[PDB]
């Protein structure tokens, strides 16, 4: 028909012998979804599908990720996004309202979601100046249209895996999601849950837009705690269930099993199930290569032919992995008391031969009062001038501060960009039910066009894999990757609440005593 | 034989901090039993204040169990959390029931119920005498609970209701309910408030308040289509089992016990009528996807970063009016 | 690894230190399901001399038995400092990125996110009879004692 | 006696006066399409040409009343609360009255969070049985397959399995190009909205006739009695909220 759906499943064994899966569900409708009258949904699902007509949207990215990607260790991933709930969203031209109609979407997903996206309010909305472009067509980007909102204490659990589940047409039920096991999934190191809707073109020549929704859901198996012996990575292991019968519904269903060394050219890795075919690509920066496994092939996998992909992959010894992803960073919190500390994250570029630019977002939640006075670069013990400097300052319980600055990464080097910040007293009513846990401060986000090992093909995003097509790539010669640092832990000062009532009586007592002390002597005569 | 016809259910977990396992496992119980005998997901309102089903301390990420043998996870692979975290406060409950949430509230976050719904509210948590606490911060008591009952009954937005409570002293929750067509079960009495405490070894916190553990054994038992009644369901805890005494209360409801089924409220049994009605119907430029770091178009944007000074006028105004105060002076 | 150099004011009449220069050795414990926000720490407080090397087994071996296991909501630090003292306030400083005691040091390269509680094994001998515990910190100041009745119970 | 529901006194005849949809302003109404196993039916089904053909006016005909905001779906993999019984006398498939109380629940778990307001949703599905049950049938009281093979719950929308036959081919199964006779259940879906507003057949006098059925699909005499108890009710319900 008009709709398509094509599923996929990329395996990558990880430098670090943890291995990651991405599963993708690309939806694509050539539809006319930003305008009332699509009331007729087959593959597209309709809970999304009418959101895009009722709030004027143009890309809608939800991520419910757990655990951080740990980019030095692990590669860089295919898409990364922070711990907690993420939302950015780009709005119409005509919209005219653009917060009131992001409170409402909020809400929306989070009725949809089942997740807590009410408490998207003023203070954790933020509008970057350019750091999050839109990812499918776009006119002109405004920027005055992008919300951007994350919530670092967000669980993600079946509690959001399940209206995730629901939103595929094979609906957990046949295909690729029969590996969506939830005890399973949740059984890891990392886990990312992100919807993507953006305008992607209808064909070859762009000139027409259809709508595109990507569900995608990144794992990483950690070596130690799901393998810890000498039994291969099959998906057996991973999912505690093979592969049946693919998706009816989906034009192609594939699995892509990364099977790649380094500082060797051939003997890729061992697959037990022998591939349909195999696909070497420039994918991020390196000439990786996939074993292909097609489930629309009667031969790969029949009635009765169930498909367990078995992969052997253990912690490569130190002189044959790959060295580090030419970018990575690294956030924490200096000082050490209450009342003060400093926001400082580091940011490395290990390539020894190419500076390259580095766009770092900062939002903090305005109780970690920011002096911008003392925001330092240094980047080499030098001094390292931002580019572009852009900073919005904080409104008590109104408005977040953001900092969004353009580093020049200078070469094989670390970027200490530092920031004193003072922790704020609030009121005692301003605290969660655990004060004593703390609160978060947002993961800083990490926009880079980092330099690839050799060049990439300009590719249309039919022909390439799921995992291929996720950034719009623009210079060929460079890759775009946008990481996140960790979320912070800050405590702040804490009221004793158990006495809101005596303090009132002590305080107005000293009051009254200045009174009584005042009035017995304006009013008493000496005698 | 009810009048009912939506059975709506709205299950509250006011507890957090993963060593009230028991409160999350009591809350699952109850809706793997509810969502297991027929009622959507779309009419169960559920409310978890922490997670505990796949926070980092879980041995077990993405289940909760009932029985140390771990062979019945009641967080199931088919589960939605309506209000979780510090969205399961004593205000937003309030507002559940009562429909004055905020406008902008989706469906799945409110209890939509009618004139014709049968509506089950199941309230676990640390519970004193006639109160609630939510989360270890505030407050919910009898009197409160007791007002939103009659609330909703003045706007018929139930047809019948079941009130459970797991607390301790919980039989003093619906000690102050007046709304027509509410009975009430509660797992101790007015003074009981020994509280239980048998952790498990492997997974570190309590599993169940034990009253609830023999509900959900009870609930197993039944089919979408049985026929047990709430007088089989008004003694599912004896004093020998749960060392507090269950009480419930039925001062209220019209119907006997003995004919209120407990799928009239554990479950969604549909009226079907068949229908034999049947109407008789006549019968150019190419477009770019955006560059993602555009690191010469944003220099640009901004105006050159130029070092500020105050402006002429506000100089040349200060400096005049302090030169003019020297000479009236002098 | 962190390097680290201290000049002490003098040589210390104790331990014939005059220009203290050491590295301390940590490992990182990633909390799987968390975030790394949280951590503990288990350090070794290793010498000049033979003393503490059970320790550092009995640490290496505890950390093989924690890596593997899905349950941290916070990340362990295994730290083997240098010397007994100074390594240990070098790492500190360090890790919260002060400067107390204007002792030099490398940047860390790794952190684990802000710091709950520490454990200080110290343990020179295979078997053992007794197990001692010590809270009395610098300046008087104290652990807060669920931490200590958190031992007494596992004794 | 729906409208009132609530100050006439109550009696036997109760449930029944209290079946037919409460009064709001807008109403959602899903029409539904159950494909258990779109590996042996790839169900298409002209579903926009259906609403334009025969919902729309009839929906125009009932919009006096409120506002309609009539959507449709697909929903894959979409079984049933319980298992059909085989007959084992003509290699068919049935379900008998006991059993519809509890068949549409596992699908009214997939119908949720796919609305976009407030207003009450009356989900209308239309079931395509799987070939292990293909030849599905309901019946009505004893035996007796119903005639349209459909069914309806009192406020919530209603149910109607569409059975296609005559798929016979050379080869293993594919899946067959199954083609949905719009007209053949927009008459029952239609028909069960009707009965879900509360318009029951015309409840004639002894002598009179009714010049049959009318293009919209409902008489404008029944819509201005939908308008009197509309209003009536709507007062009640003001009135109530007001004190
Ligand atoms: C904390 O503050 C102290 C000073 O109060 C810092 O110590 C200083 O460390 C630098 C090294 O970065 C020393 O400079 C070195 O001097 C030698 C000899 O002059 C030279 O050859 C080296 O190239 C280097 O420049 C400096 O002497 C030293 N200051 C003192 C008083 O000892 C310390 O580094 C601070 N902490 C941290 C973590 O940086
Ligand atoms: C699976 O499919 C192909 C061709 O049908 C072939 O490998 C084999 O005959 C089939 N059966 C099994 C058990 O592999
Ligand atoms: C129903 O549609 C009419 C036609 O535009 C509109 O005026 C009216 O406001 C709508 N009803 C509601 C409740 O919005
Ligand atoms: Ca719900």
């Amino acid at each position: 028909a008009r709709d398509s759906l094509r599923e996929e499943l990329v395996i990558t064994p990880l430098p670090s012998g943890d291995v990651a899966a991405t599963f993708q569900f690309r939806t694509r409708w050539d539809s006319e979804l930003q305008r009332e009258g699509v009331s007729h949904y087959r593959l597209f699902p309709k809970a999304l599908g009418q959101l895009i007509s009722k709030y004027s949207l143009r890309e809608l990215h939800l991520s419910f990720t757990q655990g951080f990607w740990r980019t030095r260790y692990w590669g860089p991933p295919f898409l990364q996004a922070p711990s907690g709930a993420e939302l950015w969203v780009w709005f119409q031209d005509t919209v005219t309202d653009v917060d009131k109609s992001w409170k409402e979407l909020s809400n929306v997903l989070s009725g949809i979601f089942c997740a807590s996206l009410n408490f998207i309010d003023s203070t954790n909305t933020v509008t970057p100046t350019a750091s999050f472009k839109p990812l499918g067509l776009a006119n002109d980007t405004d920027h005055y249209f992008l919300r951007y909102a994350v919530l670092p204490r967000e669980v993600v659990c079946t509690e959001n895996l399940t209206p995730w589940k629901k939103l595929l047409p094979c609906s957990s039920k046949a295909g690729l999601s029969v590996l969506l096991k939830a005890d399973r999934l949740f059984h890891t190191s990392y886990h990312s849950q992100a919807v993507h809707i953006r305008p992607v073109c209808r064909n070859a020549r762009c000139t027409s837009i259809s709508w595109e929704l990507r569900q995608t859901l990144s794992v990483v198996f950690d070596a130690f705690i799901t393998g810890q012996g000498k039994k291969d990575w099959s998906l057996f292991r991973m999912f505690s269930r093979t592969l049946t019968e693919p998706c009816p519904l989906a034009s192609e269903s594939r699995v892509y099993v990364d099977i790649t060394t380094y500082n060797q050219d051939n003997e890729t890795l061992e697959v037990h199930p022998p591939p349909t075919t195999t696909y070497q690509d420039v994918i991020l920066g390196t000439r990786k290569t996939y074993a292909i496994y097609d489930l629309l092939d009667t031969a790969m996998i029949n009635n009765s032919r169930n498909l367990n992909i078995q992969l052997k992959w253990k912690r490569p010894p130190e002189n044959e992995a790959p060295p580090v992803p030419f970018l990575h960073a690294q956030r924490y919190v200096s000082g050490y008391g209450l009342q003060k500390g400093e926001l400082s994250t580091l940011l490395y570029n290990t390539h020894p031969y190419r500076a390259f630019p580095v766009l770092l977002l900062d939002t903090v939640p305005w109780y970690l009062r920011l002096y911008v006075h003392t925001l330092t670069i240094t980047s080499k013990g030098k001094e390292n001038k931002p580019s572009y400097i852009h900073y919005q300052p904080a409104q008590d319980r109104l408005q977040p501060h953001l900092l969004e600055m353009l580093i020049q990464l200078p070469a094989n080097s670390v970027t200490k960009v530092s920031i004193q910040f003072e922790r704020a007293l609030l009121k005692w009513t301003e605290y969660t039910p655990d004060p004593n846990h703390g609160f978060y401060v947002s993961p800083s986000v990490l926009s880079a066009l980092v330099p690839s090992m050799v060049a990439a093909k300009p590719v249309d995003w039919e022909e390439s894999p799921l995992f291929n097509s996720l950034f719009p790539v623009s210079d060929g010669s460079n890759y775009f990757v946008r990481l996140y640092t960790e979320p912070l832990l800050v405590n702040l000062p804490t009221p004793d609440f158990s006495m809101p009532y005596n303090v009132i009586c002590l305080t107005c007592t000293v009051v009254a005593v200045c009174y009584g002390s005042f009035y017995n002597l304006l009013t008493r005569t000496f005698h | 034989r009810s009048g009912h016809t939506n059975n709506w259910a709205v299950l509250v977990c006011t507890s957090r901090f993963w060593f009230n396992y028991r409160h999350v496992a009591n809350t699952l119980s109850v809706y793997r039993s509810v969502k297991r005998l027929g009622i959507p997901d779309s009419h169960i309102v559920l409310m978890l204040a922490d997670d505990m089903a796949c926070n980092p301390r879980n041995p077990k990420p993405a289940t909760v169990f009932s029985h140390k043998n771990m062979e019945l996870n009641v967080y199931g692979d088919d589960v939605e959390v309506d209000y979780r975290s510090y969205e399961v406060t004593v205000e937003n409950f309030l507002r559940v029931l009562t429909g004055r949430i905020p406008p902008s509230t989706p469906r799945s976050k409110r209890l939509l119920s009618d004139d014709r719904s049968n509506i089950l509210i199941y309230m676990t948590g640390h519970g004193g005498n006639g109160f609630l606490k939510f989360q270890d911060s505030e407050e919910i008591t009898n009197i409160e609970l007791a007002d939103a009952f009659e609330q909703m009954w003045q706007k018929r937005r139930y047809n019948e209701l079941l009130f459970i409570i797991d607390t301790c002293q919980g039989a003093s929750m619906y000690e102050r309910f007046y709304s027509p067509n509410i009975m009430a079960l509660a797992s101790s009495q007015v003074g009981e408030d020994s509280l239980s405490h048998q952790p498990d070894p492997a997974i570190g916190v309590h599993l169940m308040d034990r009253y609830t553990f023999y509900v959900l054994e009870f609930l197993e038992e039944i089919n979408p289509a049985s026929q047990t009644n709430m007088n089989d369901l008004f003694q599912v805890c004896p004093k020998s089992l749960c060392v507090s005494t269950p009480g419930h209360r039925t001062d209220l409801f019209q119907r006997d016990p003995k004919n209120v089924l407990i799928t009239d409220f554990f479950g969604s049994v549909r009226k079907v009528e068949i229908t034999t009605e049947t109407i008789k119907l006549q019968q150019m430029e190419p477009l770019k996807y955006a560059e993602q770091l555009p690191v010469a178009q944003i220099i640009h944007q901004k105006p050159k970063l130029k070092d500020w000074h105050p402006p002429g006028g506000f100089i040349l105004g200060l400096w005049a009016l302090i030169i003019m105060v020297f000479f009236k002076t002098y | 690894t962190q390097s680290f150099s201290r000049k002490l004011p003098f040589p210390d009449e104790t331990h014939e230190r005059y220009m203290v220069s050491g590295t301390n050795v940590y490992g990182i414990l990633r909390a799987p399901r968390a975030a790394s926000t949280e951590s503990l720490v288990l350090t070794v407080p290793c010498g000049s001399d033979s003393t503490n090397s059970q320790a550092v087994g009995l640490l290496l071996a505890l950390a093989a038995h924690f890596r593997g296991q899905i349950y941290w909501a916070k990340d362990i630090v295994f730290l083997v400092t240098e010397h007994d003292l100074l390594g240990t306030e070098a790492w500190l400083e360090a890790y919260h990125d002060v400067n107390v005691t204007g002792m030099q040091s490398s940047p860390l390269q790794g952190r684990a996110g802000a710091i709950q509680a520490a454990v200080a094994l110290e343990l020179s001998s295979d078997v053992v009879t007794s197990l001692d515990v010590a809270v009395e910190g610098l300046n008087g100041q104290l652990p807060n004692l669920d931490l200590l009745n958190l031992f007494q119970t596992f004794c | 006696a729906a409208a009132l529901a609530d100050h006439l006194p109550e009696d036997k005849w109760s449930a029944e006066k209290r079946r037919p949809l409460k009064s709001s302003l807008g109403y959602e109404i899903t029409f539904s399409l159950l494909n258990p196993d779109p590996k042996s039916h790839d169900v298409y089904w002209d579903i926009e040409g259906a609403v334009r053909r025969y919902v729309q006016p009839f929906l125009n005909a009932l919009g006096a009343a409120g506002n309609f905001s009539v959507d449709s779906q697909i929903l894959y993999y979409a079984m049933l609360g319980v298992n059909p019984r085989f007959d084992s006398a003509s290699s068919s498939y049935y379900l008998d009255m006991h059993s519809l109380p509890h068949v549409i629940n596992p699908v009214e778990s997939r119908l949720g969070s796919s609305a976009a307001s407030l207003y009450p949703v009356l989900n209308f599905l239309l079931y395509v049985p799987e070939l292990a049950h293909s030849p599905l049938y309901i019946q009505d009281k004893d035996g007796a397959p119903v005639a349209t093979n459909a069914f309806h719950s009192p406020r919530w929308g209603g149910i109607m399995v569409y059975n296609v036959d005559s798929k016979t081919y050379n080869a293993s199964v594919l899946p067959v190009r199954v083609e949905v006779d719009m007209v053949r259940v927009m008459e029952v879906f239609l028909a069960q909205l009707r009965l879900l507003f509360g318009i029951a057949q015309p409840q004639l006098p002894p002598k009179c006739l009714l010049s049959g059925p009318t293009s919209e699909g409902l008489m404008t005499w029944e819509l201005d009695r939908l308008l009197w108890a509309r209003s009536v009710e709507n007062l009640a319900t003001a009135t109530t909220t007001l004190t």
